[PDB]
RNA sequence: UUAGUUGGGCACUCUAAAGUGACUGCCGGUGCAAGCCGGAGGAAGGUGGGGAUGACGUCAAAUCAUCAUGCCCCUUAUGACCUGGGCUACACACGUGCUACAAUGGAUGGUACAAAGGGUCGCGAAGCCGCGAGGUGGAGCCAAUCCCAUAAAACCAUUCUCAGUUCGGAUUGUAGGCUGCAACUCGCCUACAUGAAGCCGGAAUCGCUAGUAAUCGUGGAUCAGCAUGCCACGGUGAAUACGU
């Protein structure tokens, strides 16, 4: 009865559902603007909904739990992307061309056993 | 004005911070028991407010009177003979702060 | 210390010497106990605190309150 | 009504054990669930690499333990002794 | 337009992008109000008017560092000159950061500022020993 | 005294601040954990044989 | 229900077993070829990322004390048992850094989020008397069932204009707090008072190539207390490779 999907970006995870409606985006039981007061997730959390010419296809209640400010904000997108694809298969091409369907594989790394962090080699002069 | 000379163009809380004993918080409370607004310029501290503040601060050590409160204790320490006195007369740390590297802001 | 139990001082220097100097009290003591605190009950008597080399004699004055019985011999 | 938890450092001191316990319960008991895989713990206890000198380059060593579980209540006499007869296989020790 | 990425945030050494976005939006709105032109154009005027004729560098002649003319690359000079622009909007004692950036940008649009004459800072020093 | 260092920090100490954690495999006084009751180094030495 | 709360259910996250996946596998340009450069398809492209493993050997290679051993020594002893030793200085030079002239931040506040250990003395609840730290008392179990524990710095508000300025915080005066037989040198923290040096830094020099540098917090091992050190974990997250 709705378009379903899952999402992730950086260290976050999403389960976004595009249920039919008018465009009232609610993220994890909060308003469309109280959760994301800035404009960081204004187009980013909306361009996936506008990936095709389907901005008002579904007032997609969202679910982002765990991670970071854009990590969750990169997860609501990672859920809406497959939602249009699951609802309509032709929405896959927009996600593929738009550079939006890729599971972003970048992630934070380990810490070396003698450096001063994950990459910052120490400072030291001989003479 | 109030015990000493204060600026006449700054905020009262900021203005009232120029005495040896009137700081940044113990003067905020002191100016609170006097019933005077805290964010009004020192110009508005008229004769009524000036008298109120002067009566308020009359029991708090300030100005040059609050200077014997310091030297009497240090002179006492020097007279007593504690290691704190020996270091204070000499320039090293009175506490246990280590002085074989970077103890100079207190000793030249 | 700055705790909620008040003062403290080693009993070896005080209990039978400093708290028991009342008769013929005109002598000093080689008090090796430098840990103790000079309580007000021991004003007048002398204790020879050990600074490492020799037990340095100490004089208990009125302003000695504010120091141990061995802190004046660094 | 049965809580027989498990924990071992191996994927083989439990996997065969879960196979055996599940087989015994399925043959004997009726009210039983599937093998519920409990989580794992994975340490990092690094050390020094030299004998005395040179403590700016070292290796690390761990001791990681996983966990297994099972549960079944309503059954028959053949499953009554399962919590005590058919239990921990080789390499581990799990208490019912 | 990578200015947010390369000047404000890049000199905002915390890896912060929100403050960069806010400062950029405020400056663009202030420019579009007083001047009357959208930021899509007036922000472009400073792209090529920041790299000097060359760069400023020292060259070792006979084992001794002497004054000789060298230049920075179309990415090296672009980077260092966007940095010089972030300084030019900052060298003045203007109070408000957004206002400072907007005013320096407007002056550059009017062909003046510590970034407009910076075309000689990395040129004249090299042009004095070319 | 080294083999006598199991009699100053191992005998009966008459204060609550007179005992620490040496290893038992080797008698090293520094770098000796208590969650394996042992030292360093020798865990590169027993954890190789087993 | 104040609330995953109670029932209900594996739907979703989650956890762990077997798979699938990535291979120059296809297309194009070059190239006899190997292959280089694109593109497709694709979650990721080109040893995906990162590990772990350091061939042949140089700076007289160490350990007979981990164990075994050949030769040589002691056999009222070189065998076995009984029991006590050195500390932060300061006229100076030098290495890593932490704070600093941070609105990238400050009296206070609203309040999203990791990893791992261990657990029968092992954490230790709540309630509790307090800004901050301790003592009363103890909830939970041989374990994703019970504790340390509370992630907050973010984002978002007040006062301050880059400070010798409402910045910085040493130095000292006073009064406290704990753990520890005990804080004299020589633990840390808080409150009032004090308020310096310090304005993007010469010759010179260090690390770094994408979740990387930069940037803020959280956590663990040593341990009664004592990290600005070490080892892990995420949030926000760039510029640049003309070239030898
Ligand atoms: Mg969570
Ligand atoms: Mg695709
Ligand atoms: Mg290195
Ligand atoms: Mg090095
Ligand atoms: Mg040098
Ligand atoms: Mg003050
Ligand atoms: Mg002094
Ligand atoms: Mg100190
Ligand atoms: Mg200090
Ligand atoms: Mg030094
Ligand atoms: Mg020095
Ligand atoms: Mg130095
Ligand atoms: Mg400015
Ligand atoms: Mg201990
Ligand atoms: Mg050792
Ligand atoms: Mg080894
Ligand atoms: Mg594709
Ligand atoms: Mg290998
Ligand atoms: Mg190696
Ligand atoms: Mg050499
Ligand atoms: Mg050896
Ligand atoms: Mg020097
Ligand atoms: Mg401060
Ligand atoms: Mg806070
Ligand atoms: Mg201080
Ligand atoms: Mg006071
Ligand atoms: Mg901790
Ligand atoms: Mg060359
Ligand atoms: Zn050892």
């Amino acid at each position: 009865v709705q378009y379903y999907g899952t999402g992730r970006r950086k260290s976050s995870v999403a389960r976004v559902r595009l249920v039919p409606g008018d465009g009232k985006i609610v993220i994890n039981n909060r308003d469309w603007e109280d959760y994301i007061p800035f404009a960081a997730l204004r187009e980013v959390i909306k361009q996936p909904l506008v990936a095709t010419e389907t901005l008002g296809n579904y007032d997609v209640l969202v679910n982002v739990h765990g991670g970071g400010y854009t990590g969750q904000a990169g997860a609501i997108r990672h859920g809406v992307a497959r939602a249009l694809l699951q609802v309509a298969p032709e929405y896959r091409p927009a996600l593929k061309s738009a550079g939006l369907l890729t599971r972003d594989p970048r992630m934070k790394e380990r810490k070396k056993y003698g450096l001063k962090g994950a990459r910052r080699a120490p400072q030291f002069s001989k003479r | 004005i109030a015990g000493v000379d204060v600026p006449r163009e700054k905020r009262i809380v900021i203005s009232l911070t120029y005495i040896y004993g009137i700081g940044k918080q113990t003067a905020k409370e002191v100016l609170a028991e006097a019933g005077v607004s805290e964010d009004t310029r020192t110009r508005d501290l008229t004769e009524e407010e000036l008298g109120k503040i002067r009566e308020i601060l009359d029991r708090i050590k300030v100005e040059g009177d609050l200077r014997r409160e310091v030297n009497l204790n240090i002179k006492r320490l020097i007279e007593i003979g504690s290691y704190r006195g020996m270091r204070h007369r000499r320039g090293l740390p009175v506490r246990g702060q280590n002085t074989k590297n970077n103890a100079r802001t207190r000793k030249g | 210390r700055s705790l909620k139990k008040g003062p403290f001082v080693d009993d070896h220097l005080m209990k039978k010497v400093e708290a028991a100097a009342e008769s013929e009290k005109k002598q000093v003591i080689k008090t090796w106990s430098r840990r103790s605190t000079i309580f007000p009950t021991f004003v007048g008597q002398t204790i020879a605190v050990y600074d490492g080399r020799k037990h340095v004699p100490v004089y208990v004055q009125e302003d000695m309150v504010g120091h141990k019985l061995g802190e004046f011999a660094p | 009504k049965i809580r027989i938890r498990l924990k071992a450092y191996d994927h083989r001191i439990l996997d065969q054990s879960a196979e055996k316990i599940v087989e015994t319960a399925k043959r004997s008991g009726a009210s039983v669930s599937g093998p519920i895989p409990l989580p794992t713990e994975k340490s990092i206890y690094t050390v020094l690499r030299a004998v005395h000198k040179y403590k700016d380059s070292r290796e690390q060593f761990e001791m990681r333990t996983h966990k297994r579980l099972i549960d079944i209540v309503n059954p028959t006499p053949q499953t009554v002794d399962s919590l005590m007869r058919l239990d921990l296989p080789s390499g581990v020790d799990i208490e019912i | 337009s990578k200015l947010v990425t390369r000047l404000i945030n890049k000199m905002m050494v915390d890896g912060k992008r929100g403050k960069s976005q806010a400062i950029l939006y405020s400056a663009f709105d202030i420019i579009a109000q007083e001047t009357g032109k959208d930021p899509m154009e007036v922000f472009e005027q400073a792209m090529k008017n920041i790299m000097p004729l060359l760069e400023v560098k020292a060259r070792r002649v006979g084992g001794a560092n002497y004054q000789v003319p060298i230049e920075v690359r179309a990415d090296r000079r672009s980077t260092l000159g966007l940095r010089w622009l972030v300084n030019y909007a900052r060298l003045r004692g203007e109070k408000t950061m957004e206002v400072r950036v907007a005013r320096e940008i407007m002056d550059a649009a009017n062909n003046t500022g510590a970034s407009v004459k910076k075309r000689e800072d990395t040129h004249k020093m090299a042009d004095a020993n070319r | 005294a080294k083999k006598s260092m199991i009699a100053k920090q191992k005998r009966t100490p008459k204060y609550a601040v007179q005992a620490y954690t040496r290893c038992e495999r080797c008698g090293r006084p520094h770098s000796v954990i208590r969650k394996f009751k042992l030292c360093r180094i020798c865990f590169r030495e027993l954890a190789y044989k087993g």
